């Protein structure tokens, strides 16, 4: 009772799953014993009932509690019974482990694309077998830890590698009501008499899986409502027909959730009356050394593509898992709201890592660990707030790679691009600027009349951008000051790639319009391949449903919800006159995450719950736009008054900064700061400098004529 | 210099009363004279900007003698390049520019996005109240078109007349994109207003 | 005799004030003139490149292109600007103004005979002769890039990237083409004497199989234009591809063609010719600008009329030209 848990419960409402849990793998073991002695008999019972009591009493605590509670249990039944450990399992009888129970498989390179994919290691397989047994013992499922521990994909492990179950994938919205689980079930299970509720099979069983369940609000009496459903759904073994108002009895359906710890903001702590009747496991971050297995097997599958190095696999894989290490050591989500660090952005790592190898030449040593660095500062060192974290970061890879095994490392310096050329290399400053001015005159000549300036701060965000766009699942959070060139820069960007721009013109509209443009670009993009990216503003969202549905977009690969009925009729239908259930969802997946890309550009940092959102974290390549500095202020400031001589008595630095200075001033005397104020002003200048000196030159000639005429 | 003064002054002290921004303008002269820039000591915008019968014009429909709304609507009149906003919870900039146009003046406030297509097909000038209900009109806040000239106001292609005007006007003492593209000018009495109210009288 | 080809260095360099826009050389005289986007047209003698004979500025803004053509008898300069005038002037040694132009609306493109084409949505055609309005077209519902004019038929590829052929005395499009992702840069008929093979008396007596396309995305795609009837057929007005032809790491911003050998310039540092048969390139000339190759330009080989002398011209970006003799 004494330990530290997670969603406390009363210690009388786990001995429902503990004796349950025991009591099934006696059943599922019983005809096994009928040729055992007394002694090993005991022996199997005592270690299960032990497994039963540690994985129920102390499922929603650590590893070190965990290794505290069992040399407890050890030492409070006596030394004589079969000792229990962290690795300790039954099987065909025999004690053994778990080390040895681990299989082994060497992906090749094209298929780390794939979110789905999972590694095997100890953790996995160790909560995979208790999964296993806790869902066979008719008892509801929830998962509770920190993000990026890998509940979905845990999930997905357990349910998609079963013949005795399946998969129905829903996400609670902001907004939640007891239709959504209605929906959900409508296309995998049928109404049998509907006195009774079956799923389609009849030989698996078929299990609700819904994660982040604190995500549902409150009403204003301090009650929600759809843990309350799945509370009846799950403890009642049925539930109410709403229209038709009879009984409606469900035997072979499981409930199991996933969700994030009530400390998160954002996330409502559950009455236990909830889980009461559940059973709750930590699904913690898994080890260092388990770490370095996984990404180490990463490492060798992805250095198979470059046979020259596969030595090399194991320093890298040290240097990330121990980078990762300092990097969440050195700050935490107490300083701002969006520093989460999780193995996604790891393999989010890898995968850039991976992209950039394929599109790329012929690479050595020296080019593959400055591209990796180049990574590092793409995915690590984005989106922090100043320059000092940024060298901390610069010395800590130097420290790394030469501690486990040189050229510049520095973000700056080191420039990737794949606009100049077809494949992604070094690339010259000179060829770059000189593109980027073609292409925004060409622009400028041919879409949007705007004379604007081109500068080094907006190019290497171009840069940024584009490196971004051209990955798979590659979507980017623009969170800078107002003013500062986010819409255009995307603009810029798909002019420049080829992706056509698409805009939702919104109070005055509804789900029912949002979800139609929702629906042509859908059908746009598996017919005629289309290049989707759709901007999105403050005034483009009122309500969290959208949030919501791009969350869970997102956060899975693809929206398990929206695309149902006559919609995937008429989709397959135009698909099979272009061209399995799964294979052909699959592909649907692959190729609605290869062809679409959405961008929000939000200027205030409900959006405060957006960055908030570790689930909208996922497939966010967060970029820093930041306000502008005072040099980068000075250098747009001479190339816009460049156009217009007026040096009289230079004197268009003095002016330039001296305006700089006043509204630094006017700034201090009155978070960050929008530029509108200064390009406002440097136009109204150049304008009324321009107008009037004119007027003023036509005036002194018309004096200088009188002159002449009167001399 | 009195053009770079006029610049600033139109731009940057919108919504700024008398006393910071004079506070302002004293310290913007004395990093002038750090800087050594030729000025005018004894210079007003008011006397550059205001020309004496345009004065009158809008004396015969409402303007105040003191100037602050002066001022006030010098820099009104002066937000060519970008679309005007008018914080008034007295309801009174309004009223002006209402009595100063006419029927020139349409009353709109928040079938809003019909009425707005066929004021921006005929070049009606719209002034919306409680403009914190405010897209449609988000192309043409932004001010950028298809040249053909053409309007791709919502989801249907229009044309614009060239003699439009765009007047935003609230009165809660605002989204910030909105803010951004807006001029802001305030109309708020404070201890500055009656300072100068007493001290002239 | 016309299978030349010219070496990798250059034999000299023109030097201009500003960046290079338009090159044409005079068919009869060893002369050359230069366009530039600064209203500039420089006039250089073929073998006497150190000063120049005739810097002139008619031009307020930008001069995109222009081009050439002799009377059937003395030579007309055509040149345009982007405030929507047109000039065709007289060479002495120097430029003296015959005649100005005007129709367009907004900035004007290129020039063909005299045609033209713009971005004002309108396609005006006039006479020289006359100096009047006698034709008013629209292409598509969106404007066209690349326009040229053989014999009575028009073949033109829009922002949109649809192409349309089009005959003068008809006045109906004959027919409709597309196919890339990107709007097309540059369209040019291909002619006879496997490009030039014909296969049947018909397209013998047409003349035009094939014809080649150049845009933005690194690609040359060769397209054959369907049978017609004049009158439009409903189901002969689709083209169709055979081959794409790649290698560029840019724009591709002009094409030439040649015998079975073809140029193109690209914004990579870079000019490459290809053979249509083989499609390997046969070679790829680096560093001829700091700038972007905008522009190249030959010895017209199809036109017996002008001689296909041994001289070869490009303009760059980077305010310098370079020709190429021996
Ligand atoms: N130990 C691990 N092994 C392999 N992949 C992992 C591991 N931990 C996290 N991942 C990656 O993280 C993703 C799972 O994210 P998850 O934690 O489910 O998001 P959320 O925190 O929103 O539930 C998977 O796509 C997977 O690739
Ligand atoms: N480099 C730039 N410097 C200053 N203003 C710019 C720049 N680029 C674009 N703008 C202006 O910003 C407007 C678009 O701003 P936007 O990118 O929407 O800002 P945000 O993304 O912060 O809302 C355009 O109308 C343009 O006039």
């Amino acid at each position: 009772n004494d330990l530290v848990h997670i969603l406390g419960v009363r210690t009388f409402n786990k001995l429902e799953t503990a004796v349950q849990l025991a009591v099934h793998l006696i059943s599922s073991y019983r005809q096994w014993f009928q040729n055992l002695d007394d002694k090993s008999l005991k022996d199997v019972i005592t270690l299960l009932i032990k497994r039963s009591l540690l994985y129920a009493l102390a499922g929603d605590s650590t590893g070190e509690s965990q290794r505290a509670f069992i040399q407890t249990i050890n030492t409070y039944f006596g030394h004589d019974s079969q000792e229990l450990s962290d690795y300790s399992t039954i099987v065909i009888l025999s004690f053994s482990s778990f080390c040895s129970e681990i299989p082994s498989v060497s992906l090749e390179a094209h298929e780390v694309m794939r979110p789905d994919i999972v590694i095997p290691t100890i953790d996995t397989i160790k909560h995979e077998k208790i999964f296993y047994d806790l869902l066979n013992s008719k008892r509801g499922i929830i998962l509770c830890g920190p993000p990026g521990s890998g509940k979905t994909m845990i999930m997905n492990n357990a349910l998609r590698n079963s013949s005795l179950y399946d998969v129905v994938g829903i996400n609670f919205s902001k907004d939640t009501t007891t239709e959504h689980i209605l929906s959900a079930l409508h296309r995998h299970t049928n109404y049998v008499t509907g006195l009774t509720l079956l799923p389609k099979s009849d030989i698996k069983n078929l299990v609700l899986f819904c994660d982040e369940i604190n995500l549902p609000k409150l009403d204003k009496y301090g009650s929600q409502n759809v843990v309350l459903f799945l509370r009846q759904l799950m403890e009642k073994q049925g539930f109410w027909k709403t229209p038709e108002n009879k009984w409606v009895t469900i035997e072979r359906i499981h409930i199991v959730g996933a969700c994030n710890p009530p400390t998160d903001p954002g996330r409502i702590p559950m009455s236990e009356r909830f889980t009461r009747h559940a059973a709750i496991l930590y699904l913690g971050y898994p080890s260092g050394k388990s770490l370095s297995q996984i990404y180490e097997i990463y490492y060798k599958a992805i250095f198979k593509l470059v046979p020259e190095f596969r030595s090399y696999t194991e320093p890298f894989a040290r240097a990330s898992v121990h980078l990762y290490n300092e990097c969440k050591a050195r700050y935490s989500t107490g300083l701002q709201s969006h520093y989460l660090f999780s193995p996604r952005e790891l393999t989010r790592l890898v995968r850039g890592v991976y992209t950039a190898i394929n599109t790329g030449p012929r690479q050595t040593l020296r080019s593959l660990i400055r591209l990796w660095a180049y990574e590092a500062w793409r995915i690590f060192a984005d989106r922090l707030v100043g320059v000092k974290e940024k060298n901390s970061f610069e010395q800590l890879l130097y420290e790394t790679v030469d501690k486990y095994l040189l050229g510049n490392i520095s973000s700056t310096s080191l420039l990737f691009s794949g606009l100049l050329s077809l494949d992604f290399k070094e690339v010259n400053k000179t060829d770059l600027v000189n593109f980027i001015e073609e292409r925004f005159k060409t622009f400028c000549d041919e879409e949007l009349e705007v004379p604007m300036v081109i500068h080094e701060s907006m190019v290497d965000h171009i840069l940024r951008i584009d490196r971004a766009l051209k990955q798979v699942q590659g979507h980017m959070m623009l969170i800078g000051a107002s003013r500062t060139g986010k819409t255009i820069l995307t603009r810029f960007v798909a002019w420049l790639n080829g992706l056509k721009i698409v805009q939702p013109k919104i109070r005055h509209s509804n789900l029912s319009d949002f979800d139609m443009i929702l629906k042509k670009a859908i059908s746009d993009c598996s017919l005629k391949e289309s290049r989707t990216c759709l901007i999105i503003d403050e005034s483009n969202i009122l309500e969290t449903a959208f949030l919501e549905r791009m969350n869970t977009l997102l956060a899975n690969a693809d929206i398990p919800d929206l695309f149902q009925g006559e919609e995937y009729d008429k989709l397959l239908n135009n698909l099979r006159n272009k061209t399995t259930e799964q294979e052909l969802y699959d592909w649907f997946v692959g190729e609605i995450a290869k062809n679409l890309h959405v961008v929000f550009t939000i200027c205030d940092p409900k959006s405060s719950a957006m960055i908030s959102s570790p689930a909208l974290f996922n497939r966010c390549i967060i970029n820093w736009m930041g306000d502008w500095d005072t040099k980068t202020m000075s250098q747009v400031a001479n190339n816009m008054v460049d156009v217009v001589p007026m040096e009289f008595t230079t004197i268009r630095d003095a002016v330039v900064n001296i305006l700089i200075h006043f509204d630094r001033n006017f700034y201090q005397k009155m978070n960050p700061r929008s530029p509108g104020y200064f390009i406002d002003g440097l136009r109204a200048l150049v304008k009324l400098v321009t107008a009037k000196y004119q007027d003023l030159q036509e005036n002194q000639r018309f004096v200088n004529v009188g002159l002449e005429k009167l001399n | 210099g009195n053009c770079i003064i006029s610049s600033i002054y139109e731009t940057y002290f919108g919504h700024l009363n008398e006393r910071e921004r004079g506070d302002m303008l004293v310290i913007l002269k004395r990093l002038l004279g750090k800087f050594a820039v030729k000025y005018d000591v004894n210079y007003r915008f008011i006397d550059y900007l205001v020309t004496l019968d345009e004065k009158m014009k809008w004396l015969e429909c409402g303007l105040d003698k003191n100037d602050y709304f002066l001022e006030n609507m010098s820099i009104v009149m002066n937000s060519q390049d970008a679309v005007p906003f008018l914080l008034d919870p007295s309801s009174h900039m309004i009223t002006v520019i209402s009595n100063y146009y006419g029927n020139k003046t349409v009353l709109l406030s928040f079938g809003f996005v019909k009425r707005l297509e066929n004021a921006v097909r005929f070049g009606s000038v719209v002034i919306i109240q409680d403009g914190e209900f405010f897209p449609i009109i988000s192309r043409l806040i932004s001010r950028e078109f298809n040249h053909a000239v053409t309007v791709e106001i919502g989801d249907h292609e229009v044309d614009v007349s060239g003699d439009f005007k765009l007047f935003i006007h609230s009165c809660d003492p605002i989204p910030i994109f909105l803010r951004s593209r807006v001029r802001l000018v305030h109309f708020v009495t404070n201890k500055e207003s009656i300072e100068t109210r007493i001290f002239d009288i | 005799v016309l299978k030349w080809i010219p070496r990798n260095l250059p034999s000299c360099l023109i030097n201009v004030e500003s960046s290079v826009t338009s090159v044409k050389l005079h068919p009869n005289l060893p002369i050359v003139f230069v366009a530039t986007d600064h209203g500039k047209l420089y006039a250089f003698d073929l073998f006497n490149y150190t000063i120049p004979l005739a810097s002139l500025q008619s031009h307020t803004k930008a001069i995109t292109s222009m081009d050439v053509l002799f009377t059937n008898n003395y030579l007309v300069i055509v040149t345009a600007s982007k405030d929507l005038q047109i000039h065709v002037f007289k060479w002495v040694c120097k430029f003296q103004q015959i005649r100005s132009l005007l129709g367009h609306e907004h900035i004007v493109s290129a020039v063909k005979i005299i045609a033209s084409c713009s971005r004002d949505q309108t396609v005006k055609i006039w006479d020289f002769h006359n100096g009047w309005s006698l034709k008013t077209f629209q292409p598509h519902s969106q404007w066209v890039r690349s326009i040229d004019v053989l014999g009575d038929y028009i073949i033109s590829g829009s922002h949109d990237t649809t192409l349309r052929l089009t005959h003068w005395p008809s006045g109906n499009g004959l027919s409709v083409g597309t196919g890339h992702e990107f709007p097309i840069e540059k369209v040019k008929f291909i002619h006879f004497i496997r490009f030039r093979t014909p296969s049947t008396d018909r397209y013998k007596n047409w003349g035009m199989q094939y014809c080649v396309s150049a845009s933005r995305d690194r690609t040359i795609k060769i397209w054959e234009i369907p049978l017609p009837t004049p009158i439009p057929n409903p189901t002969d007005s689709n083209f169709r591809c055979v081959l794409t032809l790649k290698g560029h790491l840019s724009w591709v911003r002009d094409i030439s063609i040649r015998g079975q050998y073809l140029f193109s310039c690209a914004d990579d540092k870079s000019v490459r010719c290809w053979d249509l048969n083989t499609g390997q390139c046969l070679h790829v000339w680096e560093k001829l600008h700091t700038g972007f190759v905008n522009c190249l330009d030959l010895d017209v080989d199809f036109d017996s009329n002008v001689t296909p002398r041994q001289m070869m011209v490009t303009g760059g970006l980077d305010c310098k030209s370079n020709v190429f003799m021996r």
